C-alpha cells in the first residue's frame, strides 16, 4: 500500500498570515493522480483541489497546489476564519487508494 | 449530481453482518463510479471499495478484500456495501463518493452513517 | 516530456506527409481537397486512431488476437488488417527504390535533371527560362518519366525489367532484411540526427518555395476551394482515405505498437499530439510543394494544374525542381534523397516488423519455434521483391498507381474503420467500450468520441462507399491515361482481398461452431473472458 504521510498533524494558526502544509509519499505518484479534500468539523470532506494545479468549484482562488513525483504541497495565500479545516492529501495512480494522516488548522 | 444519501448504519456485534445503502440523485448513476470511504473515530479516512460505472470491475481495500462486498443497482441508483464477518476495528462512518474520473477525485460526498460494533 | 516527443518524432512524420498528401491534392484541384480533408480528420481519425490505440492496451497482443477478447465474430477486422499491411509493404518499397536511384543519379557533377542535352530525351524539350518564347516538354518531367520510369504507352505493356531499379529494389530489401535480423533501430545518440534531419530539410525546402517569384499563385491555388464543381464522390474518398492511410490506421499497426504501451501518460493526449502533428506536417509540406508548383507555372507560362503529373510522380517531379535552384544543387539533392531515403525506410522497417510478429503469431507453433523466425524473414522479403518486380517494368508506373489507389487504400481502409466503429460502438458497446477506457486510462472518451464511433464514422464512411458507387468513375493515371477493365478488375480484387476477410471469417466460425445458429451466433458474439 503507498502510504501518504502528512507532517504538520496540528497547526495553531492567526488571520492573515500565509499557512503551507505538504504530503509526502511512500512511492511514485503522478501529478494528475494527487487531489486534496477539506473536511468541516461535523461534515462530510468535500474535495478542494484536483490534479496538483486545479481548483474545485467551491473553493477560492485563495487556495493554490504544487508538487510532483513524491512531495507535494497546497499553501493559503491569506488564511480567513472560514479556512479552519481538516485536509488530506490522497492519491489516485494505484490501489488500494491511500489518504494522508491530515492536518487540522487550529485557529 | 445534487444528493448523496447513505442509509442502513447501526449497532451490530462483532462476526456479524450488516447491509449498507447510498440513495443516489440528480445525475445519471449508471455513468458514474461509486466508492466507499471509512473514517474511523480517530477521524483518519480509508478507503474501502470501489465500484465502476457498469459494475464490471471491482476493487476493495487490503483490509476487507476478503470481508466485505460492494454492489450497485443501475435501475435503482442505489449503491449497496455487504459486510459479512465486521470486526472490532470496523466501527466507524461510511461515506459514499462519486470516483468516475481519476484524476479529478472524489467530486461529491455522501452524508454518511456511522457503524459500532459493540 | 522532451524525451518523450522524440521517440514521437521517429513516428509522426513519414512518406504519407511528405510524399502522398501533396500529390492527392494536387490531383484533386488543391483547396477543394482540404475541406473533407479536415472533415474526415476530425470526424474519425483521430476518433478511429484513439480507438485502435485503446484495442492494443486493452488486450496487449496483435491485431489478431483482439479481436477475440472484443468481438469474436469480426475477428476478421485483423485478418483484413494484416492482408492491408501485406499489399502495402509491396508497393511502399518501390518508392525507395525510386530514391536510392535518384540518390545514386545525383552522385555526379550536374544534376541529369537540371538540363534535356542527353540520349533519352525527347527533341521536344526546352529550358524552362527559355519556355515563354507548342507541345513543349519540361526536362525534370520528361526525365522523371523517361530515365528513371521508362514509362510505357499503357499498362497492357509491361516492356523490358528495367535492371538499375531492379537493383535497387534489392539494395532496399536486403537493408531490410538485415535491419530487422539484427533489430537495427534508431535508439542510441542516432535518434536525434534520425528525427532532426527531414524537418531541418523540409523547412529548407519550404523556404525556397515560399521564395520563388511564383510562390503567390501556387498558394492561392493550394487554398482556394472549389466547392461549386470539385464536390465529387472521388475527392471524398481520397481526402477520407489519405486521413488513414496517413495514421497507418486500419492495419493494426497501431493495435501492435499499443500493446508494448503499458499503461497511460494521458494517451488521449498522445494520441491528439501524434494525430495534430501527423496532419499539421502534411498541410505544412503542402505549401512547400504548392509553391513549387506556382513557380513552375509562372516560369513556364502554363496553368498550376497542368504543371506536373497529377499522380505519385509530383514528388520526385517538383523536390527535384526545388533542389536545381539551391546553390550547389548536388549537395541539396544528395540530403533531400538520403532525407526521403531514411524516412520511407523507419516506417518500411516499422510495417515489416508488425507483419512479422503477426504471422509468427498466427502460427507460432512451427514459424515460432526455433530459428525459423529468421527463415520466415528472408522468405517474406523474397516473396515481397518477387511481387514488386511487377512495378519495375516499364509499365510498373500504372501497377504502382492501381496498388496505390487499392490494395492499400480507398474503399478497404473505410470498410475496416467501419466495421471497427460499428462493432465497438453496437455490438461491444460504447458503454462497456467507455468503462474499458475508464479501468485502463482512468477517464471516459468523452461525448466527441463515443458520439463519433457511434455515429459519424460509420456514417461518413457509409456515405462516401454509396456515393461512389451511385458516381462512380473509372481510375485513371494522370488525368488522361484511361485504365483497361481488367485492370480495374484486378485493382477491384487487390481491394476485395481485404474486403471479404471478415464476411469469409464470420462464416467460417458460424460453420466451426456446434449448436443451432442462435446458439451459434450467441456463442460468437460473446466477448471472450
Ligand atoms: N499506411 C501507412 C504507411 C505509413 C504512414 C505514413 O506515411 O505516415
Ligand atoms: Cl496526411
Amino acid at each position: 500500500e503507498n502510504v501518504l504521510t502528512q507532517s504538520p498533524a496540528i497547526m495553531s494558526t492567526s488571520p492573515g498570515e500565509k499557512v503551507t502544509m505538504t504530503c509526502r509519499a511512500s512511492s511514485s505518484v503522478g501529478s494528475s493522480y494527487l487531489h486534496w479534500y477539506q473536511q468541516k468539523s461535523g461534515a462530510s470532506p468535500k474535495l478542494w483541489i484536483y490534479s496538483t494545479s486545479n481548483l474545485a468549484s467551491g473553493v477560492p482562488a485563495r487556495f493554490s497546489g504544487s508538487g510532483s513525483g513524491t512531495s507535494y504541497s497546497l499553501t493559503i495565500s491569506s488564511v480567513e476564519a472560514e479556512d479552519a479545516a481538516t485536509y488530506y492529501c490522497q492519491q489516485f495512480s494505484g490501489y488500494p487508494l491511500t489518504f494522508g494522516s491530515g492536518t487540522k488548522l487550529e485557529m | 449530481e445534487v444528493q448523496l444519501v447513505e442509509s442502513g448504519g447501526g449497532l451490530v456485534k462483532p462476526g456479524g453482518s450488516l447491509k449498507l445503502s447510498c440513495a443516489a440523485s440528480g445525475f445519471t448513476f449508471s455513468s458514474y463510479a461509486m466508492s466507499w470511504v471509512r473514517q474511523s473515530p480517530e477521524k483518519r479516512l480509508e478507503w474501502v471499495a470501489e465500484i465502476s460505472s457498469g459494475g464490471r470491475y471491482i476493487y476493495y481495500s487490503d483490509t476487507v478484500t476478503g470481508r466485505f462486498t460492494i454492489s450497485r443497482d443501475n435501475a435503482r441508483n442505489i449503491l449497496h456495501l455487504e459486510m459479512s464477518s465486521l470486526r472490532s476495528e470496523d466501527t466507524a462512518m461510511y461515506y459514499c463518493a462519486r470516483g468516475e474520473v481519476r484524476q479529478r477525485g472524489f467530486d461529491y460526498w455522501g452524508q454518511g452513517t456511522t457503524l459500532t460494533v459493540s | 516530456k522532451i524525451d518523450f516527443v522524440l521517440s514521437v518524432a521517429g513516428g509522426f512524420v513519414g512518406l504519407g506527409n511528405v510524399w502522398r498528401f501533396p500529390y492527392l491534392c494536387y490531383k484533386n484541384g488543391g483547396g477543394a481537397f482540404l475541406i473533407p480533408y479536415f472533415i474526415f480528420l476530425f470526424g474519425s481519425g483521430l476518433p478511429v486512431f484513439f480507438l485502435e490505440i485503446i484495442i492494443g492496451q486493452y488486450t496487449s497482443e496483435g491485431g489478431i488476437t483482439c479481436w477475440e477478447k472484443i468481438c469474436p465474430l469480426f475477428s476478421g477486422i485483423g485478418y483484413a488488417s494484416v492482408v492491408i499491411v501485406s499489399l502495402l509493404n509491396v508497393y511502399y518499397i518501390v518508392i525507395l527504390a525510386w530514391a536510392t536511384y535518384y540518390l545514386f543519379q545525383s552522385f555526379q557533377k550536374e544534376l541529369p535533371w537540371a538540363h534535356c542535352n542527353h540520349s533519352w530525351n525527347t527533341p521536344h524539350c526546352m529550358e524552362d527560362t527559355m519556355r515563354k518564347n507548342t507541345n513543349f516538354t519540361s526536362p525534370v518531367i520528361e526525365f522523371w518519366e523517361r530515365n528513371v520510369l521508362s514509362l510505357s504507352p499503357g499498362i497492357d505493356h509491361p516492356g523490358s525489367l528495367k535492371w538499375d531499379l531492379a537493383l535497387c529494389l534489392l539494395l532496399v530489401w536486403l537493408v531490410c532484411f538485415f535491419c530487422i535480423w539484427k533489430g537495427v533501430r534508431s535508439t542510441g545518440k542516432v535518434v536525434y540526427f534520425t528525427a532532426t534531419f527531414p524537418f531541418a530539410m523540409l523547412l529548407v525546402l519550404l523556404v525556397r518555395g515560399l521564395t520563388l517569384p511564383g510562390a503567390g499563385a501556387g498558394i492561392k491555388f493550394y487554398l482556394y476551394p472549389d466547392i461549386t464543381r470539385l464536390e465529387d464522390p472521388q475527392v471524398w474518398i481520397d481526402a477520407g482515405t489519405q486521413i488513414f492511410f496517413s495514421y497507418a490506421i486500419c492495419l493494426g499497426a497501431m493495435t501492435s505498437l499499443g500493446s508494448y504501451n503499458k499503461y497511460h501518460n494521458n494517451v488521449y493526449r498522445d494520441c491528439m499530439l501524434l494525430g495534430c502533428l501527423n496532419s499539421g506536417t502534411s498541410f505544412v509540406s503542402g505549401f512547400a510543394i504548392f509553391s513549387i508548383l506556382g513557380f513552375m507555372a509562372q516560369e513556364q507560362g502554363v496553368d498550376i494544374a497542368d504543371v506536373a503529373e497529377s499522380g505519385p510522380g509530383l514528388a520526385f517531379i517538383a523536390y527535384p525542381k526545388a533542389v536545381t535552384m539551391m546553390p550547389l544543387p548536388t549537395f541539396w539533392s544528395i540530403l533531400f534523397f538520403i532525407m526521403l531515403l531514411l524516412l520511407g525506410l523507419d516506417s518500411q522497417f516499422v510495417e515489416v516488423e508488425g507483419q512479422i510478429t503477426s504471422l509468427v503469431d498466427l502460427y507460432p507453433s512451427f514459424l515460432r519455434k526455433g530459428y525459423r523466425r529468421e527463415i520466415f524473414i528472408a522468405f517474406v522479403c523474397s516473396i515481397s521483391y518477387l511481387l514488386g518486380l511487377t512495378m519495375v517494368t516499364e509499365g510498373g508506373m500504372y501497377v504502382f498507381q492501381l496498388f496505390d489507389y487499392y490494395a492499400a487504400s480507398g474503399v478497404c481502409l473505410l470498410w475496416v474503420a467501419f466495421f471497427e466503429c460499428f462493432v465497438i460502438a453496437w455490438i461491444y458497446g460504447g458503454n462497456r467500450f467507455s468503462e474499458d477506457i475508464r479501468d485502463m486510462i482512468g477517464f471516459p472518451p468523452g461525448p466527441w468520441m463515443k458520439y463519433s464511433w457511434a455515429v459519424i464514422t460509420p456514417v461518413l464512411c457509409v456515405g462516401c462507399f454509396i456515393f461512389s458507387l451511385v458516381k462512380y468513375v473509372p481510375l485513371t493515371y494522370n488525368k488522361t491515361y484511361v485504365y483497361p477493365n481488367w485492370a480495374i478488375g484486378l485493382g477491384w480484387s487487390l481491394a476485395l482481398s481485404s474486403m471479404l476477410c471478415v464476411p469469409l471469417v464470420i462464416v467460417i466460425r458460424l460453420c466451426q461452431t456446434e449448436g443451432p445458429f442462435l446458439v451459434r451466433v450467441k456463442y460468437l458474439l460473446t466477448p471472450r473472458e
